[PDB]
């Protein structure tokens, strides 16, 4: 009956405990994958947290009539976010009967998703009149939940947690995780600094970017260094090596034995992938 | 902790009570009061909560329950009217916060309408 | 709280010229050695800038934050405290607040009701030796408060430049910012400074007009020794050259004249000696005439359309719409129809083509 | 302008009927005809259709009626024979021009027929 | 009422209005005049019901 909005934003949305914790019976969203959620970014979330009926849950899901739907907290079948439920007597429960967890029980008219309707004023069922505070007719519209610690399957309280959030409105603040890699040097690997790609081999520099730059560029306007985001420093970025490749041959009716040149390459990374050897000879033009 | 809580008494019918509930802190410009009550032997229900500057009333209870707050002293004054014996109940006064957390359980105190 | 210091000196708002000031860097990309063009929203070179004084005479109005605005103050004795943002500065949308302080500063954005006289109090001299802060009052309530995180101090005649430069592009807040000596040169100095990004701020919000915040019973009041400057940024082209450091030591604004121009074309601050081509001329259009035949006769759109005999399809009807003023904007708005699908045109650009000959086929 | 079909009367299996479809125009000779059926309540059908050289029937009329032109009263007319009692439908009749598409249906005439 | 035209020959070119009641020679050997479970009509009606 009072649930409550709450505004999340700037900050990061990582499942780490939220999905790999089994305190929830019911990790459910309707829009996305429980894996998907941390590799994406998200908008602001209205997240709706109470506590019902263990066989009202199905009013839960949106589609679906009865009190809870018509009365208290209605879905639209267009839900994206994600819906978390499990079991909770040991925490909502009390001795005496947790009744503090009200469903709404009367309506002049079945409500719409994401309506707050705290006014409560005269409701007749019929077409008596109903003045001042009691008559006939006059049914009240809001009843507690049976939670008792002898509540069986289905009527036992069951916490229910829903992430909802609109998309494509607003600036995009908040995103999963972000995962880091041990960094490695002298190597020609996949570089990949606050999204930027390409191929190339990081190499400890000489240049001192400036605290607020963290991309270094050349006359052609191609990245060449980057400043490295966790450990501040600057790694040149070169091309991994290639050139043309040139194979010196005689005649085939003089000899059928060839010589293969490795234009513009050191020798060294010839064998990387005639990688044996046995025949070097590093030249101006190659290896 | 908890939330203090005062202003329960016995009365007979035609009295004027008024119920405290005043929640520690330094943010009651931003703090919503929801509120309970629970008869002896009967099903405890929601009386009236009052969020932001909106006041709102059940069935039994609008027009007859004057609900206010108290912005210098943080105190939340429920004027009482009308009383009927159905009513006598024990009150659960809830103070928290825009996102509802900062849950703090009250008491409650002994209120009870005598018949005539 | 507020109260409406209504105590001035009518002194019109008089004008300076901004020299070479306003240059920051356009992007977080170091360069060696290497000069750069890049057109971004800059403060034009030689530009008038608005000058006001804080005397007697406190100048506070509202600015229209119109793509970018330069701010810079030459405020020594610092009194001044901060900025106000946003469009509507009543509480019904989200505002900015930003203030200041020996160690602290605060960045505030609620939907803020801003009274029309914002300003934060100094007391005098409360016989303590020393002037103490308090009774600020810039706002009345914060209603929805979002974004409000806490930075660290940015406090460093008059000696100090505090040249802002802020920028708030996809909802980006940008501000930018240098501080260096000044010796007298009432007026901008005249050298070059590039102004080092400080913040982002992810506001989302659109931002019309600004209003800054100074320092401070309120009828009869004389203001703190103070001046600020007030530029407005338009997008001009600029040539700025990076040295081996990578800061901007000098920068050309590509429109400010034709040696500029020929700079901003060869690449290169220094030009040789001859003749350069450069960007075109024209002659832009002065005024816009329509000429339509004047005839008065609306066409019979009525019984084409809402018809109650439509034949059926392989005998549909085919009229013939001619000589008439056809009105297509009383069909297009109408939403009624549940396919108004245009190939050879926009259904929105229907008002104003003048037709050889119009078929119509109903079935 | 429009067309009016008229007739339809009470008569005996295997007798002769006389219906007639007059239009209000110049050039309905040009105008072929087409006869439609409907049963009472069920699914629709057609007739017949004297366009100008030839004739076409249906296969419940298959050669069993004498379909005539009236051209110099620019009228269309149906000769019923060997009516059965299983055909109690609604006769139609109607006609489209060559150009600027566009009908001038009718409305409807009985061919209730009894069964001994 | 609304009728519509089913059997033809060929496309119809743009614009053009085929409004000929003749029957059409659907079957490989043809019959004329009237049909049976060829050369059929080449025109059906819509069943436009609310
Ligand atoms: C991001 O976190 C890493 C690890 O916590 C920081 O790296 C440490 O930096 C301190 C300060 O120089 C060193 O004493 C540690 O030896 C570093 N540890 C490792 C594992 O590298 C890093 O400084 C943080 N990022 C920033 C910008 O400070
Ligand atoms: C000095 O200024 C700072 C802000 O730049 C003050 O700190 C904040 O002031 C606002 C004003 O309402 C408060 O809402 C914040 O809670 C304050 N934050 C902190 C961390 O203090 C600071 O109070 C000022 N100092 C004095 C002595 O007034
Ligand atoms: C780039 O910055 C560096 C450091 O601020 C400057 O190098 C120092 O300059 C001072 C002043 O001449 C010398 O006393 C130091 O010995 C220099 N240190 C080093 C390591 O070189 C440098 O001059 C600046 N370059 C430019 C072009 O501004
Ligand atoms: C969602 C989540 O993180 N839940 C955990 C809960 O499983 C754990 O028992 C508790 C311990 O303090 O901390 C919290
Ligand atoms: C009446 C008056 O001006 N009182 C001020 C007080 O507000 C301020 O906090 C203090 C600073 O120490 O100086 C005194
Ligand atoms: C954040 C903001 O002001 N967005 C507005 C939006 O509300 C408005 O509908 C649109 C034009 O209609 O322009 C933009
Ligand atoms: C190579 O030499 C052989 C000698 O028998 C000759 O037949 C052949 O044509 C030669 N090939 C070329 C390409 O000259
Ligand atoms: C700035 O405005 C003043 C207004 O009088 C004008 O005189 C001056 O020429 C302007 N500056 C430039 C560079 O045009
Ligand atoms: C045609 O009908 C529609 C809806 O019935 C109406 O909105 C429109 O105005 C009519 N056309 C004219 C020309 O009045």
């Amino acid at each position: 009956y009072a649930w409550n909005r709450k505004r999340i934003s700037n900050c990061v949305a990582d499942y780490s405990v939220l999905y790999n914790s089994a305190s929830f019976s019911t990790f459910k969203c309707y829009g996305v994958s429980p894996t998907k959620l941390n590799d994406l970014c998200f908008t602001n979330v209205y997240a709706d947290s109470f506590v019902i009926r263990g066989d009202e849950v199905r009013q839960i899901a949106p589609g679906q009539t009865g009190k809870i739907a018509d009365y208290n907290y209605k879905l639209p079948d267009d839900f994206t976010g994600c819906v978390i439920a499990w079991n909770s007597n040991n925490l909502d429960s009390k001795v005496g009967g947790n009744y503090n967890y009200l469903y709404r029980l009367f309506r002049k008219s079945n409500l719409k998703p994401f309506e707050r309707d705290i006014s409560t004023e005269i409701y007749q069922a019929g077409s008596t009149p109903c003045n001042g505070v009691e008559g006939f007719n006059c049914y009240f519209p809001l009843q507690s939940y049976g939670f008792q610690p002898t509540n069986g399957v289905g009527y036992q309280p069951y916490r229910v947690v829903v992430l909802s959030f609109e998309l494509l409105h607003a600036p995009a603040t908040v995103c999963g995780p972000k995962k880091s890699t041990n960094l490695v040097k002298n190597k020609c690997v996949n570089f990949n600094f606050n999204g930027l790609t390409g191929t190339g081999v990081l190499t400890e520099s000489n240049k001192k970017f400036l605290p607020f730059q963290q991309f270094g560029r050349d006359i052609a306007d191609t990245t060449d260094a980057v400043r490295d985001p966790q450990t501040l420093e600057i790694l040149d970025i070169t091309p991994c090596s290639f050139g043309g490749v040139s194979v010196i041959t005689p005649g085939t009716n003089t000899s059928n034995q060839v010589a293969v040149l490795y234009q513009g390459v050191n020798c060294t990374e010839v064998p990387v992938a005639y990688s044996t050897g046995s025949n070097v000879f590093q030249t101006r033009a190659g290896c | 902790v908890q939330l203090q809580e005062s202003g329960g008494g016995l009365v007979q019918a035609g009295g004027s009570l008024r119920l405290s509930c005043v929640a520690s802190g330094r943010t009651f410009s931003s703090l919503n009061i929801v509120w309970f009550r629970q008869a002896p032997g009967k099903e405890r229900k929601f009386v009236a909560a009052i969020n932001d500057r909106n006041t709102a009333y059940a069935e039994s209870v609008k027009g007859r329950f004057t609900i206010s707050r108290d912005n210098a002293k943080n105190t939340v004054h429920l004027q009482m009217n009308s009383l009927k014996p159905e009513d006598t109940a024990v009150y659960y006064c809830h103070s928290a916060d825009v996102n509802g957390g900062m849950d703090y359980w009250g008491k409650g105190t002994q209120v009870t309408v005598s018949s005539h | 709280q507020c109260v409406n210091l209504t105590t001035r000196t009518q002194l019109p708002p008089a004008y300076t010229n901004s020299f070479t000031r306003g240059v920051y860097y356009p992007d977080k990309v170091f360069r060696s050695s290497v000069l750069h063009s890049t057109q971004d929203l800059f403060l034009p070179f030689f530009s008038n800038v608005t000058w006001f004084h804080a005397i007697k005479r406190f100048d506070n109005p509202v600015l229209p934050f119109n793509d970018g605005v330069y701010f810079a103050s030459t405020e020594k004795s610092n009194i001044i405290r901060g900025w106000i943002f946003g469009t509507t500065l009543d509480s019904k949308t989200q505002s900015l607040l930003i203030v200041n302080n020996a160690t602290n500063v605060v960045i505030k954005v609620c939907e803020f009701q801003f009274c029309n006289d914002p300003f934060l109090g100094v007391y005098y001299h409360k016989n303590n030796k020393s002037w103490m802060e308090s009774e600020f009052r810039v706002y009345s309530s914060a209603n929805n408060c979002t974004f409000e995180y806490v930075s660290q101090p940015f406090l460093m005649n008059f000696k100090n430049l505090r040249e802002f430069v802020f920028k708030n592009i996809d909802g980006y807040f940008k501000i930018y910012s240098k501080h260096t000596p000044i010796n007298l040169v009432r007026d901008l100095p005249q050298g070059f400074s590039a102004l080092e990004p400080l913040v982002d701020l992810p506001i989302g919000i659109n931002i019309t007009r600004f209003q800054t915040l100074l320092a401070l019973s309120s009828s009869g009041w004389t203001a703190g020794a103070a001046a600020y400057y007030v530029g407005y940024l338009q997008p001009r082209t600029f040539l700025l050259k990076y040295n081996e450091n990578g800061t901007i030591t000098d920068a050309v604004d590509c429109a400010l004249d034709p040696l500029s121009e020929t700079k901003c074309t060869l690449k290169s601050f220094t030009v040789e000696k001859g003749i350069y081509q450069t960007s075109n001329f024209r002659v832009q259009p002065t005024e816009s005439i329509v000429r339509f035949p004047n005839i008065t006769n609306l066409c019979p759109f009525g019984e084409v359309f809402n018809a109650t005999r439509f034949a059926s399809v392989y005998a549909w009807n085919r009229k013939r719409i001619s000589n008439c003023v056809a009105d297509y904007s009383v069909l297009y708005n109408s939403a009624s129809f549940s396919t108004f699908k245009c190939y050879g045109v926009s259904p929105t650009k229907l008002n104003d083509l003048c037709f050889t000959n119009v078929y119509a086929d109903s079935f």
